[PDB]
């Protein structure tokens, strides 16, 4: 029990996380967090040689965001936490990394033409 | 010929001589890692130059709309019969007026000399 | 296998709060560090800069351990935020806010080194085989 | 719906279109009109403001006016003045400048007290005729005569004192590049340089140099090593290893640092060439201690330590590569450059790359009126708020009040600019003799033909007697851009020189769109990514700044070129090359550039089809002109760096036919050769049956002829 | 033709790529003359 | 420059008007005496016997290997020679230097100047010191290489980067 003194439990756990880059007005759509904090749901479609994720919106939080995996490959990640208590904690490593975008976004099939 | 880096503080390792056992070993300054040597020589200086370019050039040049092209020499490897040639274009110009080829069908990037 | 034909739909929450900020702690896979041989840790920021800009300063294994010094990324929100996404008894998502990306690397603790005297020995060593000549 | 043999008389109605809405000088009313709208809104709006002290005051400037060009008379009332009064009462064609200033007192009295005064008087600029800002501007025929003016009068003079003015355009040697050259004089066996400039923000440009040092060292002790890598910084005295500014960046092992400048590790040549560069430097093996070495050696040799290791830490953050990032994060970015501009000169060493030419006309930029007079306003307007801090500290001490009305000096811009365009000197009135001379001499008026080859002329700032050939002689790249036959006699030949009829100078713009459109296209930023994913990537240039690497490169050229074409995103200005040998992709947006258009060739056919034709002779009660040509990809700007890329046909009937043929893979085509020959040189009939030097004494004396 | 060799006579005219080599070839013919008068005339004054 | 290279008119005058150190191309013409004034082989060789030869132009590439014992032989075939030396084994005085040091020669260049290696191992001892030894091939072999280890004497500074700055200061200052 000390101040510089860090949890290594998620690590020694192997717990993992993910990792997803949101854009700022999606997320100014975020902070506006439907209830307690939910701002929808995800789904995830995975078939022979193609698979699918993507986030829905909350109705309340209206009032498909489809994602981009990306590679944790060449760099371990781990999340590690300060607490209000200033207690440190590692809660765990990062098992996947992804970006989410707006759908069709605008032209790109006339920059593609 | 090549180069060791060291697999403790990942910096260049050094030729040294041990009077044991008449044994290469390549030892590190910062720390003191160790092993020997498989083919045990240092320097090679090659003052000839006489490097054939076939190893240096690229095969998408095929793609330059600015290079002249043939209908005599067909690709051995594929049998296209369309080609792209140039010169050195490098140094080593004493006599360098060879032509190197390069093939223009697509996914064959084969290359020879004549 | 299921990673071909799995399928799945789980709710995604994002609370506008957290009992402890959560930020990422990167290593170099080159290193491939075993986290199993780590048996404790001591995290605290660095003392060369003598408190939330700090740079981390990891010490495995309490007493006698490895250690590394973390260095804070530029930015981590300039453009887009990143989040911790966790999967939760319920199979619902649970997203948490990336605050910063500190930057970990391995540290060399023996040879140590002193360039005032160092710059005399490049000097000497550019002298004594200069002399003698011809 | 093919052209055939109709050619002679369709280049020639494509070239009308090209004149009727362009003109012949739109080379100076497009810089002009730059300068006032963006140039000098940027200037005061990126000021520091002047907090100052108790009690302490704040004061920043938030947005300029301008009113048309206006006359007090002898009782103090105004009128609008006419071009024509200007030159018959020996005035002076200038606007009135204003300003809007908030002012708040900050004394953590229980109250912030905020006030502004808009629209504060500042000063005068003078204005350019015919441009957005001149009475003159949209006027119709009956009207230009009606106040006394030529409906043919080109305009793109300034009107100072009665005079009419003209500004010389300036070459200058392009920035944000790498060059590798070879003084075979002195200690050096090769040598870069990299003029860094942040974006129209710095008064002067850090430069700075990596050299290394020559083989034949008589010395026992170097002659086994061999030759150390050297680098010059700025505002320092003496020369560094680059081992030790690595350092001091970070990155102290020598494994990371040996990865920023080798990018693959199966090459023992290289290797061995960069190995005798640690020898020296496994000395300074530490940061502090670093900082220390290059911070003992500055402008001022530091007594204690801590100041050195903060001299030391800004000199090599703002003055080290400020075109990459001026932060005092993201040094990332700063070792890269460095890195790739150390391994770009050990190329030049092992020889498998050519050393860079200095008169290579794809490596210069030219300085029009607007780049010109932003970078006098700057030294002005700095002036102009020292001393508004000299008033009023003089007068807060006594702890009065204070009053801005009286603060600013009127006369510091007014007569600033106007004394500088009047005699030439491009520098201060103290500053006599430090100022670069022969900018803004008096319009030639002796014929028409002498004028409008006047405001279309170059001039490279080289010595005036110097014997040395080389920026004298006529290099091939000045094909299409510069007049080839037209330039004086005497001691200035090939010195100033006059530019083509077609040639077009770009005006510059902003990066920010093709950033936000390239990383949303697969491209991998620096930071996160490892440096042995580097060997067959092709590293992305931006303006000069490396911003990312790529595994697919040549779509993303075409797509580009293809955007380019209907210039659907891409303002049709920018450049974009891709050179497949060295394997990376540039990509430039700035200003000073010269470009020209030609015909754009598909698989070995025109896309000018007859139906772009029969509705171009028709601009009169059609609205459909060049522009309208432009955006529908049948035409292109193509600057001198891209034109390296390029294989052109000079003409359509005779060299696109299949046969036994010289090339097959023609890019683009000529619209008429006859368009690479300046204003005096193009009224010679049958030029093409004299000899040369004729040419050249013809077009220097139609300047001088009566009419 | 590709480097130089004009082939024609000034009676029958020459095509755009002998008018620019010729055009090249005239300049430096030029510029010699300029150089030599002040070369000349300064070493004449100092031996005298 | 309308005329190898020579200097005329003005900038020749100049430098005959004032006796400056420094011609822009100093040369001596020189004549032949006797029958080597007529035939074209006695002129070719004091043509190669007058002109300036360094190392490095009659060398094809070297390398530095790591011989401990002299029957090592790293490289597979250079045993032969270097064995039939060994059967008569001189200078063996102090120990025998682990290092080594192989040069390979270019015949081509060699022959042009009328040279082989038994006068370029005595000068390149006769010259040094004795603190090199040399052992060659018979030219009879295709290709021309000749072996050096640094004397023995020395071993009862580092002996590599000595050996790396003797490499790199004979090919230089040769003057065969
Ligand atoms: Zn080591
Ligand atoms: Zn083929």
């Amino acid at each position: 029990a000390e101040r510089g003194e860090l949890d290594l439990t998620g690590a020694k756990q192997n717990t993992g996380v993910w990792l997803v880059k949101v854009p700022k007005y999606l997320s100014q759509q975020w902070a506006k967090a439907s209830g307690r904090g939910e701002v929808g749901k995800l789904r995830i479609a995975k078939t022979q040689g193609r698979t699918e994720v993507s986030f829905t919106l909350n109705e309340d939080l209206a009032n498909e965001h489809p994602f981009v995996l990306q590679s944790v490959g060449g760099q371990t990640l781990t999340v590690f936490t300060e607490s209000s208590s200033d207690k440190l904690s590692l809660e765990g490593i990062v098992v996947q990394r992804a970006e989410c975008r707006p759908a069709a976004s605008e032209n790109y099939m006339r920059l593609k033409r | 010929v090549g180069i060791r880096f060291c697999q403790e503080c990942n910096n260049m390792l050094y030729p040294k001589e041990d009077k044991e056992n008449r044994i290469l070993l390549y030892a590190c300054r910062n720390c003191d890692y160790q092993q020997e040597a498989d083919n045990s020589c240092i320097y090679v200086n090659k003052i000839t130059h006489e490097v054939d370019e076939l190893t240096q050039i690229i095969a998408d040049v095929s793609q330059d709309p600015t290079l002249p092209r043939t209908e005599d020499h067909p690709c051995q490897k594929c049998g296209h019969k369309e080609a792209v040639f140039f010169q050195s274009h490098s140094a080593r110009a004493e006599d360098a007026m060879r032509l190197y080829y390069v093939c223009t069908a697509p996914h064959c990037g084969h290359r020879w000399t004549e | 296998g299921p990673s071909s034909q799995n399928v799945t739909e789980y709710v995604v929450r994002v609370p506008k709060n957290t009992t402890k900020k959560y930020n990422i702690m990167a290593f170099n896979a080159a290193d491939k560090v075993n986290f199993a041989t780590w048996n404790q840790a001591r995290l605290e920021r660095d003392l060369s800069n003598k408190p939330e800009d700090q740079p981390w300063l990891l010490r495995v294994n309490g007493k006698s351990g490895r250690k590394f010094k973390g260095i804070k990324k530029g930015g981590v929100t300039e453009n887009t935020s990143y989040y911790i996404f966790t999967q939760c008894p319920d199979g619902a998502f649970e997203a948490f806010p990336v605050h910063n990306w500190y930057n970990f690397t391995p540290l060399a603790r023996h040879r140590t080194l002193t360039a005032e005297e160092a710059e005399e020995e490049w000097e000497r060593r550019n002298k004594v085989l200069n002399h003698f000549s011809i | 719906e093919i052209t055939p043999d109709l050619w002679q008389e369709a280049c020639w109605i494509v070239i009308s279109s090209y004149f009727d809405e362009k003109g012949l000088v739109r080379q100076q009313l497009d810089s002009f009109d730059e300068f006032i709208q963006m140039s000098v809104q940027r200037i005061v709006e990126d000021a520091p403001p002047i907090d100052l002290q108790p009690p302490r005051y704040l004061l920043k400037f938030e947005q300029i006016y301008l009113s048309k060009p206006t006359h007090w008379e002898r009782d103090g009332a105004p009128s609008p003045m006419m071009p024509n009064e200007a030159r018959l009462r020996n005035l002076t064609y200038s606007a009135p400048l204003y300003v809007d200033i908030t002012k708040t007192v900050i004394k953590e009295g229980e109250e912030q007290l905020q006030t502004q005064h808009q629209k504060t008087f500042i000063g005068k600029i003078p204005i350019m005729l015919r441009s957005t800002y001149c009475l003159l501007n949209g006027l119709t025929d009956r009207d230009l005569c009606e106040l006394n003016e030529c409906p043919l009068d080109p305009g793109g003079y300034f009107i100072i004192n009665g005079s009419e003015k003209v500004l010389i355009a300036q070459e200058k040697m392009a920035t944000n590049t790498v060059y590798v050259f070879a003084k075979k004089d002195s200690k050096y066996a090769y040598t870069g340089e990299c003029r860094s400039c942040l974006e129209n923000s710095s008064r002067p440009t850090s430069t700075i140099w990596v050299s290394m040092l020559a083989r034949g060292g008589q010395g026992a002790k170097k002659s086994a090593i061999g030759q150390r890598i050297v680098a010059t910084l700025p505002y320092i005295k003496q020369e560094v290893p680059i081992i030790i500014v690595f350092r001091a960046l970070g990155f102290v092992s020598d494994r990371d640092i040996l990865e920023h400048i080798i990018y693959d590790f199966e090459d023992p040549e290289m290797m061995e060439m960069v190995k005798p560069s640690l020898d020296e430097a496994f000395v300074i093996q530490e940061q502090n201690v670093a900082l220390n070495f290059i911070g003992s050696r500055g402008a001022k040799p530091g007594v204690t330590k801590e100041k050195r290791i903060k001299y030391a830490k800004e000199v090599l953050q703002k003055e080290m590569l400020p075109h990459v990032g001026v932060s005092d994060f993201c040094e990332t970015k700063k070792a890269y450059f460095l890195g790739y501009m150390v391994h770009r000169l050990l190329l030049a060493a092992l020889g498998r790359r050519e050393l860079d030419d200095r008169d290579h006309y794809g490596n210069k930029r030219l300085d029009l009126a607007g780049p010109l007079l932003a970078f006098l306003f700057r030294g002005m307007f700095k002036n102009l708020l020292k001393e508004v801090r000299i008033y009023a500290q003089k007068f807060i001490d006594r702890g009065k009040d204070f009053n801005l009305e009286l603060a600013i000096k009127t006369r510091i811009i007014s007569d600033g600019l106007k004394y500088s365009l009047a005699t030439g000197n491009w520098g201060d009135q103290k500053k006599a003799h430090q100022a670069r001379a022969g900018v803004s001499q008096v319009l030639n008026r002796l014929t028409f033909a002498s004028t409008l080859s006047h405001l279309r002329r170059l001039n490279s700032p080289i010595g005036r007697d110097g014997k040395l050939a080389k920026p004298r002689q006529l290099h091939n790249t000045l094909w299409g851009m510069v007049c080839p036959a037209e330039t004086p006699e005497g001691h200035a030949v090939g010195l100033v020189k006059n530019l083509a009829l077609m040639a077009y100078i770009s005006v510059g713009s902003q990066p920010s769109p093709i950033l936000e459109f390239l990383e949303e296209w697969s491209m991998e930023n620096l930071e996160e990514i490892s440096p042995a994913a580097i060997a067959d990537a092709t590293k992305i240039f931006v303006n000069g700044c490396w911003v990312g690497i790529h595994k697919d490169p040549e779509q993303l050229m075409n797509t580009l070129r293809k955007l380019r074409r209907q210039m659907d995103i891409i303002v049709s200005e920018v450049s974009m090359i891709r050179d497949i040998r060295e394997r990376e992709i540039r990509i430039y947006t700035d200003a000073g550039r010269i470009c020209r258009p030609l015909l754009i060739v598909e698989k070995q056919k025109l896309l000018l089809k007859k139906r772009h034709i029969d509705q171009l002779k028709e601009r009169e009660y059609n609205n459909y002109s060049w522009q309208d040509l432009v955006a529908s990809g049948v035409v292109e700007y193509i600057d001198t760096l891209e034109e390296e890329t390029v294989m052109l046909a000079m003409t359509p009937d005779d060299l696109q036919e299949k046969e036994v043929a010289y090339c097959s893979t023609y890019t683009h085509c000529e619209i008429h050769p006859s368009m690479i020959l300046g204003v005096c040189a193009s009224i010679i009939p049958f030029p093409d049956h004299n000899q040369s030097p004729r040419n050249t004494y013809q077009s220097a004396m139609g300047k001088q002829a009566m009419g | 033709e590709s480097r130089g060799f004009v082939e024609n006579s000034y009676l029958a005219g020459l095509t755009p790529t002998e008018f620019f080599f010729h055009a090249m070839g005239g300049r430096e013919g030029l510029i010699d003359t300029a150089v030599k008068t002040a070369e000349t005339g300064y070493i004449q004054r100092r031996l005298i | 420059f309308h005329y190898k290279n020579v200097t005329l008119g003005v900038p020749r005058l100049k430098e005959l008007i004032n006796i400056s150190k420094k011609p822009k191309t100093p040369s001596l013409t020189v004549f032949l005496l006797g029958q080597s004034a007529r035939d074209a082989e006695r002129a070719k060789d004091i043509l190669c016997r007058l002109e300036h030869t360094t190392l490095r132009k009659v060398t094809a590439n070297t390398a530095i290997y790591y011989d401990p014992n002299p029957q090592s032989t790293v490289v597979a075939e250079d045993q032969e020679w270097v064995n039939v030396y060994y059967e008569m084994p001189d200078f063996d005085v102090a120990r025998i230097s682990p290092w080594l040091l192989r040069v390979e020669l270019d015949r081509k260049h060699m022959t042009d100047r009328k040279l082989t290696m038994e006068q370029i191992a005595e000068k390149i001892n006769a010259g040094f010191g004795d603190d090199l030894n040399c052992i060659f091939n018979d030219d009879n072999a295709e290709k021309l290489v000749l072996r050096i280890r640094i004397m023995n004497s020395d071993e009862n500074m580092d002996d590599d980067v000595f050996l790396r700055c003797i490499e790199s200061n004979m090919l230089t200052d040769m003057t065969l």
